């Protein structure tokens, strides 16, 4: 059957073009979007105790 | 129609509530629905195999037959296990048929 | 409430897909070698040969072959056998 | 020049968050002896600047191989990782990335009769990482070609829609091999990138800089 | 001006109308974590809207 | 576009006492956020047509070269075996359980947002 | 006559008076890249400084950073341009980055030019409008320039000083040459005692001097040991260098 | 059992009750093309006429034309659908074309259904909202249907009659078969005398009868010659056929 | 710069008011401007011919020379009017040079 | 968007006699047509980059095969002869006279519009 390709360098470079596009697309398009909504949630969940206590000490409304 | 809006709604009500597991009864013979799908699957393969073969039946098979012949052929080009031999016999048979 | 804002922009490709398709095509056409079943000949041979004799039988297999190995063209009968 | 708008909490955003956070969890950062405060924060940021991006690389190789392996299970399509140069070209490229990372830990100089035997077993990792992906995508598809030829021999010879208990038992054997191929498509993209975190994570170690001077008590 | 004060606070934050005005500083404490949770989980869910 | 709370504060300051309680539903709706209305279809974008003609141009081209592949009837009967599992996956995958299982992969959707607990930000 | 026509073309078409006539369109692009190639040219930069003055109020933040570090490298100080630059910064202070503000301040620190509204809007932006680890990515020779610019102008922002003190560590000072590390450690300790602010990461700028005291004088090590005793009772303990291991 | 499974599939999946269950999405598309294939089916068209009634007020003009000529070919007359159709036409009368209105009127002329507000908004649209040579592209068997629908309902719009009289000529009547030309010429002259409007192009619908009077009776030629003398003193002259050349 | 906005304004003031017909004087020697353009045209061709030749000078000409030779070549591969002959002589000359 | 004359008629009807003559410049400007304002550049569209990269990809490809054409120095010296006339056409064509000569080819721009002569459409 088909074992060796017509060019091994053409198939190795197709793998490097596909996997470097996925690297570019992840780093540039996906992971900025991942971290914009992961870290809105994570900064709010980590600051929530110190944010609210800092705001309690600040507003003079009590 | 709107070409994206009609049959999307037709495929939606073919996908969802059109169910031959209940509209054709069929709970009388089948235990679950998880095994109605597990033989509608194998039924799709057996139908699709029998359609692909029959849609061009007089052909010399690329796959190895196991020593079997389809019908009254048995020595013709359809059953010939040498392919350059059967190409010669098909070209003779095509003038007659 | 924002559901109808996301139905407005319809399908869209991934945000750099034209560089993937132009990179996979540029690897399949800039091979630097003849096109898989052909051989480069001289211009004197190409201008002198019919287009039925430039074709090889191996490069035109039959579209749904009744016998395995049927080809559509027959090529040059001037073999060097 | 104008980027697209993303809904928060989309399913591809939730899947790729969990996928990235999985492969990032495979090489976790090591806890310093000191407490992490504003004294230790440049040492922690510099510890992250010297670690390889294996969280990003392993989800690059997860997502490019599971997309290629599952193409082989779409109709009219073959898997690109069923080719020898594609699948072994990803395996050598992980192995070279691990080696280029381990060679730079020094000054790019390459490391009695023991060390040709550590090297061989290490240089075989190159071909074994890619050939395991290639042979799995080839041997599963090849067996499916042979058994579809056998299962076509019965309706070709016998009747169309006739003598159906003979072909039912082999159409369900063919159906359970395409189902195993969906499992091997997902497992071999996982085994390739689990192993990429293991090989690249071997050279993912540097010295914690830390405080050189302190004011105790 | 009292009616205009509470008009802004209940246009922005209408869940404030579920802590009665006399029972408000009975909830407070010195730290924010010490505030009585009688109305905390109710105020958080009325703030999320009518769905 | 200035902020809507300063629009609330301005619209409540320059009303009178008599029409304060009548104006409160038109100051409420002047400061509601925009949720854009469901426009008409204009279906199948200029890129959704490239995606479906280019996928049909791929499926026809792959089925063209599958039909002359020397194992052509085995190749064309593998597309029946492969598409049988695409059919059995539409009928067996719990798609609501899968949707809520991917929502738990992400910590952003596995919980609710957590800051700003309403007793800290009052203005009395 | 081939040499005559080229020499006639060279003395009337390619001069620096037409090099500054194509440079009138986008000023801070051409101002920045020419000054990086070594083109100081004090009265060619005056043509820049008036061609850009109707534009400084609407520049992007990377344009403002390109004006100030070009007019720093050319060493030209236009006081009515540099008030339009600080009115771009103090009107768009949320959009500037610590990478950009640490280069704008070092221009404003050479040319001794400050405002109180500018010193607050640079400190408000480094502390609140920018990531808190942006000092860690800065390099300690730029942070010491920011520390003295707030001590020259007598501006005590104790929130800014806790932010800039993150970017002093063994990591950030180890990337400096020991001629430049000494010029930074003395410059950072002189600013830390001017406010009397001794953070817990002052023990990395002190320990950058006491681990190699053979580059320092006894006058400068008296300056260093004055800050060490001033920081020891503030942090509540005694200094101790660490031998690694 | 191959024949049994197909016959069981044919009696429960492909029937006309599921053919009208996919036809519920877009009604006037499926209503029009099925009726052109010969699918009348009077009580399958009642499922159409109620599935489309919440949509008739917002249909495009080519959808409204598709409803009426389908419900004309299926001969089904839903009076509370056909008032929603004439309220689509008389609310969007500027958007309809003479090609579309001449097919809507011929449906409304079979099923004797009219309004005065509809008869004005069809005549306002053919005369003013449409090109004045759109009757010339019409074919005189459709214009005679419009002429009698205004004479049945007693509606005298002398501006519409000058417009429809353009589309009567030797050209437009010559494209008719002489069975259909006779049914049109008598139908057009009966409407032209009901209003007493004798335009200068009545001498082409009269001359379409007097050039071949062997297809007409003496009763119908008395009808024709009544209009000829009525038009001769209106136009101020005498009729004369022309031998060509 | 803005890449479309700088040199569009530079080319605009090179196109329009940058004029070597007046900045280099040149009305002293030329009658009109319609004949300054009619020999800046021919000057552009003579410069462009002399640049294209000189940018690769040692070449055997495809065009027919009229029986002339460039410099001290005269019997070499550069002046050889038989092209398969001069290919042999160029390959010998390339090892030496 | 209703018509601006009915907006003028409504805005003049519901004003008083005292503030009629003051309101006439804000009813004038409420019924002026929109002339959209000059936005920022965002230069060189996604199709102006295809048009210039595709023209550079054509000029390089045509100059590539011109340089191996057996008359390669004659082919490359014809592009100098052809581009010499593109230069002489920028310096000889009267481009304002050509613009106003094409405006006379079209009868729509060769004259002024002609209807509606102002004494027929008064409303006194
Ligand atoms: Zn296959
Ligand atoms: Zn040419």
């Amino acid at each position: 059957m088909k074992l060796l390709p017509e060019s091994l360098q053409q198939e190795a470079a197709t793998a490097a073009v596909v996997a470097s596009w996925v690297l570019w697309h992840l780093d540039t398009q996906l992971l900025p979007t991942i971290m914009r909504e992961h870290k809105l949630h994570a900064c709010w969940a980590a600051a929530a105790k110190r944010y609210n206590e800092k705001l309690f000490k600040l507003n003079p409304s009590y | 129609m709107a070409v994206t809006s009609f049959l999307g709604k037709a495929f939606e009500k073919y996908f969802y509530d059109f169910s031959a597991y209940e509209q054709f009864g069929l709970n009388r013979f089948l235990s679950s629905k998880g095994q109605y799908v597990a033989l509608r699957h194998v039924g799709f393969v057996m139908v699709g195999v029998n359609v692909l073969l029959a849609a061009n039946f007089p052909f010399n098979p690329p796959f190895p037959t196991i020593g079997m012949c389809p019908a009254g052929w048995e020595g013709t080009w359809v059953c010939q296990a040498d392919k350059a031999k059967a190409l010669e016999m098909y070209k003779e048979w095509k003038k007659s048929n | 409430s924002y559901s109808a804002y996301f139905a407005k922009a319809g399908f869209q490709f991934p945000a750099g897909l034209s560089a993937l398709v132009a990179g996979i095509v540029a690897l399949n056409v800039c091979t630097g070698r003849p096109t898989k079943g052909t051989k480069e000949i001289s211009n004197a041979e190409y201008n002198a040969t019919p287009i039925g004799y430039l074709q090889s039988p191996d490069q035109h297999p039959t579209a749904f072959p009744k016998v395995p190995g049927m080809k559509d063209v027959h090529g040059s009968p001037h073999h060097h056998h | 020049s104008s980027v697209r708008d993303v809904k928060t909490g989309s399913l591809p955003t939730n899947f790729l968050t969990g996928v990235y956070r999985f492969w990032r969890s495979q090489n976790p950062a090591e806890k310093p002896h000191d407490p992490v405060n504003d004294r230790l924060l440049p040492a922690v940021v510099d510890a992250s600047d010297k670690r390889a991006s294996i969280g990003t690389w392993a989800t690059t190789f997860f997502c490019t191989i599971i997309s290629c392996n599952l193409l082989g299970l779409m109709p009219f399509n073959e898997a690109p990782t069923s080719g020898l140069g594609f699948a072994t070209g990803l395996g050598v490229s992980v192995w070279a990335t691990a080696t280029i990372l381990g060679l730079s830990k020094t000054g790019f100089k390459f490391p009695f009769i023991f060390v040709p035997l550590e090297t061989i077993s290490y240089t075989f990792r190159a071909v074994s990482l890619g050939v395991r992906l290639w042979v799995n995508m080839l041997a599963g598809h090849t067996l499916l070609h042979i058994l579809t030829g056998m299962a076509l021999a019965l309706p070709f010879s016998l009747g169309f829609f006739s003598m159906v208990p003979a072909t039912f038992g082999v159409c369900c054997l063919l159906s359970a091999l395409v189902g195993l191929e969906y499992l091997v498509a997902v497992l071999q993209s996982g085994v390739f990138s689990i192993l990429s975190t293991v090989y690249v994570g071997e050279f993912n170690h540097d010295k914690f800089i830390g405080p050189a001077a302190k004011i105790v008590k | 001006r009292l009616l205009k004060l509470w008009a802004k606070r209940l246009l922005v934050s209408p869940e404030l109308a579920i802590v009665p005005l006399n029972e408000f500083d009975a909830q407070l404490a010195s730290k924010f974590e010490g505030i009585s949770p009688k109305y905390q989980e109710l105020l958080s869910a009325v703030a999320q809207g009518n769905k | 576009e200035g902020n809507s709370v300063a629009g609330i504060i301005k619209s409540v300051n320059e009303t009178s006492g008599a029409n304060l309680l009548s104006s409160l539903k038109t100051i409420k709706a002047q400061a509601a956020p925009i949720y854009p209305a469901a426009a008409s279809s204009t279906g199948y974008s200029t890129q959704a047509k490239i995606a479906l003609f280019g996928a049909l141009s791929w499926i026809l081209y792959r089925a063209d070269g599958q039909s002359k592949a020397h194992e052509w009837i085995v190749d064309l009967n593998l597309n029946v075996l492969q598409a049988a599992w695409l059919i059995s996956f539409s009928s067996l995958i719990p798609f609501r359980a899968v949707y809520f299982a991917f929502r738990g992969m992400a910590p952003a959707t596995a919980s609710t947002l957590n800051g700003l607990k309403t007793f800290s930000s009052i203005s009395l | 006559p081939s040499q005559n026509l080229v020499s006639t073309f060279a003395n009337k078409v390619i001069v620096e008076e037409n090099l500054v006539n194509v440079a009138e369109i986008d000023v801070p692009f051409w101002s920045y890249w020419l000054s990086s190639a070594g083109f100081t040219s004090k009265d060619a930069f005056v043509k820049f400084a008036e061609a850009v003055k109707p534009k400084v109020a609407a520049l992007s933040t990377s344009d403002i950073t390109n004006l100030t570090v070009a007019f720093k490298r050319a060493n030209y100080y236009d006081k009515d341009l540099f008030t339009g630059i600080e009115a771009n910064v103090s009107a768009n202070f949320t959009k500037f980055e610590t990478e950009q503000l640490l280069q704008i301040v070092a221009t404003f620190d050479a040319f001794n030019h400050s405002s109180v509204a500018f010193l607050d809007d640079v400190a408000d932006s480094i502390t609140y409008c920018n990531h808190y680890l942006a000092p860690v990515r800065a390099g300690a020779d730029e942070l010491a320039t920011l520390l003295t610019y707030y001590a020259k102008n007598g501006h005590e922002r104790a929130d800014l000083l806790a932010t800039v003190a993150r970017g002093f560590s063994e990591v950030s000072l180890g990337k400096l040459s020991a001629a430049q590390r000494k010029d930074t450690v003395l410059s950072a300790l002189k600013a830390f005692q001017t406010f009397g602010f001794y953070p817990e990461s002052i023990e990395a700028v002190i320990g950058a001097a006491l681990v190699s005291p053979a580059e320092y004088s006894a006058e400068e090590l008296k300056e260093v040991e004055a800050v060490k005793v001033a920081a020891e009772n503030a942090l509540g303990g005694e200094f101790v260098l660490i031998q690694e291991g």
